[PDB]
DNA sequence: CGTTAGGCATTAAGCTGAACGCACAAAGGAACAAAATAAACAATACCACCGAAACAAAGAATTAGAATAGTATAACGCTAACAAACATAAATTAGATCGGAAGAGCGTCGTGTAGGG
DNA sequence: CCCTACACGACGCTCTTCCGATCTAATTTATGTTTGTTAGCGTTATACTATTCTAATTCTTTGTTTCGGTGGTATTGTTTATTTTGTTCCTTTGTGCGTTCAGCTTAATGCCTAACG
């Protein structure tokens, strides 16, 4: 089949190759076999907190869609701040 | 007949990675990541390529600075791997739970 | 899978056949290049060289509505 | 004359005997509940300030503040606060 | 001349938090040039509610160890005890509070 | 002989009652002396009140608490019970000041 | 007022650090804890003491109030309460 | 008509070639260094409105910002500040 | 009627920043009513030196690596190498700027 | 000595034409990725043993509350005065819109390097 | 000791992108009031430190004792280096719909006077 199993795993769309990177970008020499679906949680909990922040941004000011600096304020909000878009 | 000891080509590894600068992970696994992941607010919502690039530069960067964090956890927990012990080590010594 | 595709416009008319011609002239050359080169080459062409593909993306469009009416286009996830 | 240093301290007496009407309050924690409204107030009037300035709007409305609680606020303690800011200006605009 | 009774807006809202107060308080602290007229009522309405949770939460640490005065240990058990508002208060430290009781599970003796 | 008991109850025991308690730990006068001598570093001449020093105690004790409440975190990981200056090292390095 | 204040960085104890670390649920104990703890404290101190340092010399006093120490600890993410 | 977006991105260039007659930059770091502008200039001002918040003035001045600046900016870097600071006032009020 | 020649600020204080600019967005930047008239002139001066020094240290970072184009990595290892300005920079992250070399002293072979 | 009732500049609230963003069609390989095998080494189970730290009496500065002397210093009330706010051009200038040029990607050679018998 | 699979300089093509020139709204900056915050000076009262008295208290000191840290030896199992197939993902212009924006009209609205707890 096109996908293996049920699939439904979006969040398994960053697969262990793409951890390995940013694991490997992180200095760690060796990576045990439980660390991909903790770090997936992580993906989860971050995303979930920034998004939140964004979209109640983009939806007091009456638009449908997600601006970047929206996103930068929404990193502001936590701390979190990056640059190269304006601010 | 040339098998490699494990962990010259992994310091080989790091020293690409560090030199590299470029995206870690590919843009469309994120993409519908982020598009699975926003629904659940509100329905209708797109974005701007800038506004997911800038989503995925974030967590990119929010997870080197994990894992680093938790890659000196481990030495100093006198191992030369990764463990969830270090994952859940580090979620509270920095304080987000 | 059920999927109505779009209709290919007059650069798609001339894009294929091109491509077609690239791949049998020129093989072993990676097809992203190809299809930079063939971008390139679309935007030096004068407007009055690309009439007959123009007028084909249209007749293609006609075919399309008489075929697909229902294609108001609605995509979804 | 002299200088006048306010609080809120009546109206923490009078929250406290509205909820409790038996208990009373040291002006330790008298002082802990004034730090703690002014606070909150700084950081939601604070907010509702970005708010406006990166809308283009030179004011702060309902909505702006509602923006701002729906924000800080995490959880249930927000919508609990949405239900009833919409109940009390329903009240205020009634009059 | 003669005016009309004069009728507080925290008698117009059911309120005990006062409305002129936190509408000075907006106007001179300088957060936009005009204020609108529900946003102090919906200031006064959601700081009244957290302080009355507060109070609703800590009256009963502080009944629940049999005195009737609140004490800032009976505040830290109470903003530390319940999650829900304790993400809000995480970099907030009670002065005389303490450290709410705990104890690791692997340091009781065999 | 007088009877002892094994090391660690006595610990347990006021482990209990000191963070059951809410007084300040501290001494207040080798504290202020403290705070005196190292204030005297940036404008000299400097007084304080009972409440700046009484705040400055209950900072220092919070940062300090939760210093250590990491730091146990920090060595309990490494399978054991005692603190060590690589503990304090590590804590202060997952923070982000060292 | 005829003094200069030197040579209580001591002046807090060994027990006193041992008593902290029972309030941080703390067991054992080494001996070389107290020198690092109070040089963490000694830093810590140092940067909110310059804080109001500079806080006072701004407002045109000669003295440190408790208000201005609750600025430092709310401009270093520390806020605290119960000093207004 | 249009929505016209500016930055301070010339100014950056002549800065650029002001220390560095020879380099060239990118459009992204250009981008990155207005962030980096506006950032901090965000950071100053609010520190110096806190400031005069407290000190019960209604205005801001240039020991306002000094303070400001010596409060954000740790160690040398702030002495180097406060020193070309005062050079840049006594030029401005020199004429 | 006859005005005199237009001096700006900037040119009055041997400046390249603009002085009306950040004088009006003081003004409608909500900080307070007045303006002092020095204080965007000490703001114009500390931003240049801001990010003069930025343009130091990140020029001879890409000199150093042979490139006259200043590349957002050159920035990542200016203010991550320098520990003077890092502790300003600690929780802002440089987008496309990766992270700076670093490898543990015991994950070399033996 | 603090809070509330009336009168208009000024600001958003709809509202419609118009510019902008983004998905998505064919065509291909190709970089990528999932799975399977030695292997090896690193985590781990556990033992000796040891010295470094808990328990605890005996004294030892020392805080701990209280006056109190005084005393530099927040914390006032009028000024006035200097500095900013509010009109009013003009003129620089910052930014939008087209042109070239060189600076860096692609790669490819050979070179040096530093890892499995 | 052995040789030998992957990172770097010289150089040429290549394309792209960023430096240079030019026109034009706009907004920055000299005048000239008004007005209104705040240095500055007299005052004052006030809260903070120095000093000294009981006292109590808790820090040190000198031991016992005991148990966790550390080094060491099996051990085993679990991840890696590597191949071997799956597999998904890069690029381009034109088309269509959805959304946002900006000018425009118009209705709310809160800055600024005058009286009750």
């Amino acid at each position: 089949k096109r996908h293996r199993k049920v699939l439904r795993d979006n969040i398994q769309g960053i697969t262990k190759p793409a951890i390995r990177r940013l694991a490997r970008r992180g200095g760690v020499k060796r990576i045990s076999g439980l660390i991909y679906e903790e770090t997936r949680g992580v993906l989860k909990v971050f995303l979930e907190n920034v998004i939140r922040d964004a979209v109640t941004y983009t939806e007091h000011a009456k638009r449908k869609t997600v601006t970047a600096m929206d996103v930068v304020y929404a990193l502001k909000r936590q701390g979190r701040t990056l640059y190269g878009f304006g601010g | 007949p040339h098998r490699y000891r494990p962990g010259t080509v992994a310091l080989r590894e790091i020293r690409r990675y560090q030199k590299s600068t470029e995206l870690l992970i590919r843009k469309l696994p994120f993409q519908r990541l982020v598009r699975e992941i926003a629904q659940d607010f509100k329905t209708d919502l797109r974005f701007q390529s800038s506004a997911v690039m800038a989503l995925q530069e974030a967590s990119e960067a929010y997870l080197v600075g994990l894992f680093e964090d938790t890659n000196l956890a481990a030495i100093h927990a006198k191992r030369v791997t990764i463990m969830p012990k270090d994952i859940q080590l580090a979620r509270r010594i920095r304080g987000e739970r | 899978s059920g999927h109505i595709k779009r209709p290919m416009n007059a650069f798609m008319v001339w894009s294929k056949i091109e491509r077609r011609k690239i791949m049998e002239q020129s093989p072993d050359m990676h097809n992203a290049e190809i299809s930079k080169r063939l971008g390139k080459r679309w935007k030096m062409l004068k407007d009055s060289e690309k009439i007959p593909f123009i007028r084909e993306a249209e007749r293609l469009r006609l075919k399309h509505m008489a075929d697909y009416p229902d294609y108001k286009y609605r995509p979804r996830k | 004359k002299r200088s006048r240093k306010e609080s809120y301290s009546v109206y923490v007496y009078k929250v406290l005997k509205q909820v409790h009407p038996d208990t009373g309050i040291s002006s330790k924690a008298m002082g802990i509940m004034n730090s703690f409204v002014n606070d909150i107030f700084e950081r939601i009037a604070g907010e509702a300030s970005r708010l406006a300035h990166y809308n283009k709007r030179s004011t702060i409305t309902s909505r702006e503040i509602q923006t701002a609680v729906r924000l800080l606020l995490p959880g249930e303690l927000a919508k609990h606060a949405v239900s009833e800011g919409t109940k009390a200006v329903t009240k205020y605009t009634s009059a | 001349k003669a005016r009309a009774k004069a009728k507080t807006r925290s008698s117009r809202a059911g309120l005990q938090f006062p409305v002129g107060r936190v509408h000075r308080l907006l106007r001179k602290g300088n957060y936009s040039e005009r204020v609108g007229a529900g946003a102090p009522v919906y200031l006064a309405a959601v700081l009244e509610y957290l302080t009355a949770e507060i109070l609703e939460l800590a009256g009963n640490a502080a009944r629940d160890n049999k005195k009737t005065r609140i004490i800032p240990r009976h505040l830290q058990l109470a903003i530390r005890n319940d999650e829900e508002l304790n993400k809000l208060l995480g970099r907030v430290t009670i002065a005389q509070g303490g450290v709410l009781p705990n104890i690791q599970a692997v340091l009781l003796p065999k």
